[PDB]
């Protein structure tokens, strides 16, 4: 329940390939579920390495 | 020559990675096709861009091209045509026997009409004038229809156009 | 206005090409010319909101 | 129709989302308005786009 909510973004899904401005947009947003991912990655093994050792 | 979008035509061919050229049989009439130039010599003799065609005046006539063709595959085509900038009023009363050139090339989704510039530019291998390169991107089922009076490098075929791992790179290595 | 030839759809070999202007608080819009225009017939309101566009099929 | 920059226009639209259209009085003096077209069928009779006015020669 510690959620961010965001209501208008860039489109991330293309049908028409276009040149210089789409692969940008498929670039920035493709930094940002990489860089997440690892932030979800790095958070849950550092929750449970301490959990099994406060345990 | 003088790409007016550099980074947009060479970034979706280097995705791509291919350069299947495939000739296709157009309907050029009235017209004489393989201009050929002295700037771009080819086994010692005068010649021109292989996948382009240069279109130039028949007996001091240019009758309007109308030509269309077709997308019947189940493939994107890719299709490089030109526009081109003569320098003088004298040599496109020469060359294309109107003095106003248009080039319109349109498809059911869009449309591009560029009209020619005639103006000086700095000499690069003695030859003053420019070509400006356009790309059209044809879905299956689509149309391509191309109508100019003047002015036009036609393309001779199309370009297949695929989506992989393909990318460019720029090292000395 | 570029007269040429298309391709048909729904028997129109023709098109129409659109544009959109916006006009501040206090400016002046003035629209000239001498053929071949699509008027407008009216304003649209236009704010800043929370909202978006989705594609979907749900 | 062909919108130039279809993205640009979908994307400030989308971000007002409301479509309050109100009327205005021009003056187009000396041209025929509400052009009609075949393609464009409203209530079985030719029609065009409510939000446009098509001008033709008078
Ligand atoms: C509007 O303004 C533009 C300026 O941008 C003018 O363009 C210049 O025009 C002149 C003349 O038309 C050009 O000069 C030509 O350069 C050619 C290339 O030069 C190279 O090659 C020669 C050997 O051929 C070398 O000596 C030279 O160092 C360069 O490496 C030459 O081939 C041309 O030679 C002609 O003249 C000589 C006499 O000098 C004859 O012997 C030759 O047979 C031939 O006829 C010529 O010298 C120049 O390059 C253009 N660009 C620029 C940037 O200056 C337009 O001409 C001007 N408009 C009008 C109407 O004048
Ligand atoms: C898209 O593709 C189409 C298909 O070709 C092109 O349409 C042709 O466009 C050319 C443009 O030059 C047309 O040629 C011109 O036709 C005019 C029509 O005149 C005829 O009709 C009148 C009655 O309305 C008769 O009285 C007259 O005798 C003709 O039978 C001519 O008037 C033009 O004459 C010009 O050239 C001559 C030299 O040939 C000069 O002596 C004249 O003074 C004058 O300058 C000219 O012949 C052609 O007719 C069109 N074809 C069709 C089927 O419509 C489009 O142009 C093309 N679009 C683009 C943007 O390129
Ligand atoms: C320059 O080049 C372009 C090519 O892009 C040409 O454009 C083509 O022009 C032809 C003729 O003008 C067009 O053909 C027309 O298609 C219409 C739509 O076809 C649909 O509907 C019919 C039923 O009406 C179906 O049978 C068909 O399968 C399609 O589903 C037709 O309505 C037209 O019919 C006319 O001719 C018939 C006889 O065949 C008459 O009985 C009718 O009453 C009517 O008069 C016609 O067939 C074609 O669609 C255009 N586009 C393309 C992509 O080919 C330009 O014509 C050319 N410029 C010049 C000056 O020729
Ligand atoms: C922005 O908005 C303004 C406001 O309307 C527009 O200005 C008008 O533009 C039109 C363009 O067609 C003008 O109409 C033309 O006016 C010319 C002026 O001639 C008058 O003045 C000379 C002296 O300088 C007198 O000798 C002459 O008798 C006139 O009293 C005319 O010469 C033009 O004639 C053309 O059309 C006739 C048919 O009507 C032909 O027979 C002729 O051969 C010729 O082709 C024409 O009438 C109008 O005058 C302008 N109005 C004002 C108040 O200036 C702008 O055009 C507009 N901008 C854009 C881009 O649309
Ligand atoms: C080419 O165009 C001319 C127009 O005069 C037409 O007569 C001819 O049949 C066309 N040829 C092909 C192969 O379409
Ligand atoms: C133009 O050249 C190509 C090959 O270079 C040839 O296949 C074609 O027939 C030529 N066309 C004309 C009109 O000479
Ligand atoms: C419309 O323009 C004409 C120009 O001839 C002018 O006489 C008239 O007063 C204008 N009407 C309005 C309501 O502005
Ligand atoms: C055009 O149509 C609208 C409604 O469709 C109407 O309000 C307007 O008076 C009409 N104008 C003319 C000149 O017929």
């Amino acid at each position: 329940g510690k959620t961010n909510e965001k209501f208008h973004q860039i489109e991330k899904e293309f049908s028409e390939v276009e040149g210089r401005i789409q692969d940008l947009e498929k670039y920035v947003e493709d930094t940002k579920i990489d860089l997440w991912s690892y932030n979800a990655e790095l958070l849950v093994a550092l929750e449970n390495q301490h959990t099994i050792d406060l345990t | 020559y003088d790409v007016p979008d550099y980074a947009s035509l060479r970034s979706l061919v280097a995705s791509s990675g291919t350069l299947e050229f495939n000739n296709e049989s157009f309907n050029w009439t009235g017209v004489t096709q393989n201009g050929t130039s002295s700037a771009c010599i080819r086994r010692s003799n005068n010649s021109f861009f292989s996948r382009l065609n240069w279109l130039t005046q028949l007996n001091f006539k240019y009758p309007a091209l109308n030509v269309t063709m077709p997308n019947n595959e189940q493939f994107d085509k890719l299709y490089i045509w030109g526009v081109h900038h003569p320098v003088t009023d004298k040599d496109q009363i020469f060359l294309y026997a109107q003095s106003s050139g248009r080039i319109t090339v349109s498809t059911k989704r869009s449309q591009q009409a560029v009209i020619p510039n005639i103006g000086y530019r700095p000499r690069i291998r003695n030859i003053p004038s420019r070509i400006s390169i356009y790309w059209t991107i044809v879905k299956p089922g689509d149309i391509l229809l191309i109508n100019s009076t003047g002015n036009l490098i036609a393309p001779r075929g199309y370009f297949k156009i695929r989506s992989g791992k393909s990318s460019i790179m720029r090292s000395d290595a």
